[PDB]
RNA sequence: AGCUCUCUUUGCCUUUUGGCUUAGAUCAAGUGUAGUAUCUGUUUAAUCUCGUGAUUAUACUA
């Protein structure tokens, strides 16, 4: 999942880290986030999450 | 740059040309021919019956030869015995299909690349 | 834009159909076994409760202990074992705080 | 690629690589023997023998990767303990890190880029990274406190070249 | 002189120029660099340019990876590297 | 035949994105290129988009 | 291995003629008897 | 002139050409 | 002025410009 | 029968080998020809019946 | 359930890398000067023949 096409999603994954678990997770679950968004960092991605961002 | 090509289409052979002899190519040589003299064999048959038992005699001959059938100054040093194991080598020769690791080309990149 | 994003997004959809990989679970420590007695005793209790009617909340994920912190152990260790100067000049040799 | 296409060429690249070293090995051979003078033929052969080398030496160094050291810890320990009982008995004082004000510098860096300099002695045709190193020794020549700075800098920093 | 900083402008033309010329070439990719030698060229490719090589923040598993190989290996980063998974220069920085 | 020719020659005429040749016959061999190795190649071609990564 | 520096506002003159060369170097793609072999193909059209 | 250089880059290393397209999808969308 | 462009190169962009830069017979005589 | 018809073309689309390649275009030029003239045959027909009679 | 026109998808590759060896080999440039080319700035009418020519009324003008 595309952070900048799902931010209900990572809302989900912070509600239940902030329910069950530590800071370490969270870093660790941060670490992932920005992952993501570097493997995500490309034009045809761009080009969805503009299109979607100017269609919602 | 296509000048410089592989080939597709290798030469055909041709019929001689045809014409009167000026030119001189091929110098005579070798002009008798040796024919196999009386224990030379190859104008030898025996039969094909014949020729498999001598075949099996022969081969079980050689099977037959080949099987037998008719304080201390070396107490002071840190590392022993450290050349056992090496000159029990040479049990029997393997020739090995490829030729970058056989004895063969180590032995020689020993021997020219120092 | 249009057409080629229609395209474009067939081309990336068969790339993301390929470029799926699996999910590895964590065994469950509560397997089928220990759900079954686990059952067993719940329908145990609500069935004397029956006939003699007829008659912590959240879930914390655990720390790490700090002495098992890797990393910071192995920079100790590396700097224990590394900028240490020749065992000739004696010396203290740094501890190795390994721990476990 | 089609495997039976890809079994033709495998097949066949042996057969051109066994015909290959065949000739590095007759000429080589020959070259010793003193039994050619060809000056191609000599360049020719000792670029063969330079990758035929070169492929061993990365097959080493594979194999030393795979199959692990070759010396063992037991081993080991015992060559670096005869070293430590060694140096202890000759009351040797290790080699210190070179000072700021090391009072033979000057005189060490002079030896040093007159060796490097004699290796550019007699030389007609020059390159670039010659050019440029006779450039960096002449410098060092005319800035030998900023040549040993750097030099300095670089035995406590640099580890990879 | 042959060096310095390595600019946008390099870059794109030296990625350009391994596209014409491959990557066994760097006299060629260099000669259209005419501000870098070709063992410049060649060293740029290899240390930033090659697509394989992961610029991104690294991860506790590659620096737990990244000491345990440095506490058994020491020192030796071009042998380090490839288990690692990234270049020398930034396994060692 | 001449029709479908002319319509190729000119869909082939059109271009949608990156340059990626040099001329004409560059043209067709990195289409070529295109549709057998895209399927070996996502991983390289993403880095190469967005600048990292293996 | 330290990262690629932006391009500024005005290049300097190394590097317009970097680029320059760079699109001709690129572009180019015969050799000395292929080119020839145009030029002549043009002259002998003209002096028929 | 961006439709000149649709395939050159932003600062943030994206190209000008799907900056435009990224917007016409918009449009369209 | 050493400001960084708005526009940055690309090798592409080096490649599209290179792209850019890239009878009446009388007689049977003549025929 | 149609829709059998439609998804064997389809089906058949892609090359497989000039037997079949010939095949496809000998049947889509006899559909392109369309229905004979049976007039026209059966009037050749009894022509022909009329001179091999003679002859 | 037809034929033509158009669009999309599928197919087809349709100008699309034609050998070898020691990657065959080796390679930083600048500047001066000359010449040749580039840029930054009278009117109208009818007639015939090959319209034309010819027939031909007439305007304007301190």
């Amino acid at each position: 999942c595309d952070p900048r096409t799902n931010p209900e999603f990572w809302a989900k994954w912070e509600q239940f880290e902030v329910q069950h678990g530590n800071e370490d997770t969270f870093k660790e679950m941060l670490r992932v986030k920005r992952s993501v968004q570097a493997k995500y960092n490309t034009d045809v991605n761009f080009i969805a999450s503009q299109a979607l961002a100017r269609s919602q | 740059t296509t000048a410089h090509r592989p080939t597709f289409d290798p030469a055909r052979g041709k019929e001689a040309l045809r014409g009167p002899a000026y030119h001189q190519r091929l110098l005579p040589a070798y002009t008798t021919l040796k024919f196999r003299q009386p224990g030379q064999g190859g104008a030898a048959d025996k039969s094909t019956r014949d020729l498999r038992a001598e075949l099996e005699a022969a081969e079980a001959a050689h099977y037959a030869k080949l099987k037998g059938a008719p304080r201390r100054w070396d107490e002071d040093v840190v590392f022993k015995n450290q050349a056992r194991g090496t000159e029990d080598k040479g049990k029997r020769k393997e020739f090995v299909n490829d030729l970058l690791r056989s004895d063969f080309h180590k032995r020689f990149m020993s021997k020219y690349v120092r | 834009a249009a057409l080629k994003a229609g395209q474009m997004q067939k081309l990336r959809e068969a790339e993301q159909s390929s470029k799926r990989k699996p999910l590895i679970l964590p065994a469950p420590q509560v397997s089928d076994s220990e759900l079954d007695e686990i059952v067993k005793m719940g329908m145990i209790g609500e069935r004397a409760s029956a006939m003699a009617r007829e008659s912590g909340a959240p879930i914390r994920t655990p720390r790490a202990p700090a002495q098992e912190d890797h990393i910071a152990n192995e920079i100790r260790n590396i700097k224990a074992l590394t900028e240490t100067q020749s065992s000739l000049l004696g010396g203290e040799n740094a501890p190795l705080a390994e721990g476990a | 690629l089609p495997a039976p296409i890809e079994n033709i060429i495998l097949r066949y690249v042996k057969a051109k690589a066994d015909w290959w070293i065949s000739v590095a090995h007759y000429n080589r051979e020959r070259i010793r023997r003193g039994a050619t003078v060809d000056k191609t033929v000599a360049k020719k052969n000792v670029g063969r023998l330079t990758r035929l080398w070169l492929k061993a030496e990365q097959e080493r160094q594979h194999n030393h990767m795979k199959d692990g050291p070759y010396v063992s810890s037991e081993e080991a320990v015992a060559i670096y303990t005869t070293t430590v009982h060694w140096l202890e008995a000759r009351k040797f004082s290790p080699i210190p890190f070179p000072s700021v004000s090391y009072k033979h510098d000057t005189k060490i860096l002079i030896l040093a880029l007159e060796r490097l300099r004699e290796a550019y002695s007699t030389k007609g045709r020059l390159n670039q990274s010659q050019r440029e190193e006779l450039a960096l020794i002449e410098q060092a020549y005319d800035s030998p406190g900023t040549t040993l700075e750097r030099i300095k800098r670089f035995l406590l920093t640099q580890r990879a070249f | 002189v042959k060096g310095g900083v390595w600019t946008n402008i390099e870059d794109e033309i030296l990625k350009a120029a391994v596209s014409k010329y491959g990557l066994n070439q760097w006299a060629r990719v260099s000669s259209l660099l005419a501000r870098k030698t070709p063992k410049q060229c060649k060293a740029r490719w290899n240390e930033w340019l090659d697509p394989s090589i992961k610029k991104i923040e690294w991860s506790r598993e590659e620096d737990e990876k990244l000491l345990h190989l440095a506490k058994l290996m020491p020192t030796q980063w071009r042998t380090i590297a490839p288990i690692v998974g990234r270049t020398a220069n930034q396994c060692l920085e | 035949s001449l029709k479908r020719r002319r319509e190729k020659l000119a869909k082939s005429g059109e271009e949608h994105g990156d340059v990626t040749y040099i001329n004409e016959k560059n043209k067709q061999f990195n289409a070529k290129l295109a549709r057998f190795y895209n399927k070996y190649t996502a991983e390289i071609r993403d880095s190469f988009e967005r600048g990292t990564m293996v | 291995t330290k990262p690629a520096r932006p391009d500024t506002i005005d290049l300097d003159e190394d590097e317009k003629e970097m680029l320059s060369e760079a699109r001709a170097r690129l572009a180019n793609t015969q050799g000395k008897k292929a080119k020839r072999k145009a030029r002549e193909r043009q002259q002998e059209e003209s002096r028929r | 002139p961006e439709e000149e250089q649709g395939s050159s880059r932003n600062l943030d290393g994206r190209r000008l050409r799907t900056v435009t397209e990224a917007k016409a999808l918009a449009e369209y969308l | 002025n050493k400001a960084p462009a708005p526009i940055q190169i690309s090798a592409e962009q080096l490649l599209r410009e290179a792209v850019d830069r890239q009878q009446r017979f009388a007689d049977l005589e003549e025929l | 029968k149609r829709m059998k018809k439609k998804e064997a073309h389809r089906d058949d689309t892609a090359f497989r080998d000039y037997a079949r390649e010939a095949e496809k275009t000998y049947k889509r030029q006899i559909r392109n020809m369309g229905a004979p003239d049976l007039e026209k045959y059966m009037r050749e027909k009894l022509s022909a019946i009329e001179k091999a009679a003679a002859a």
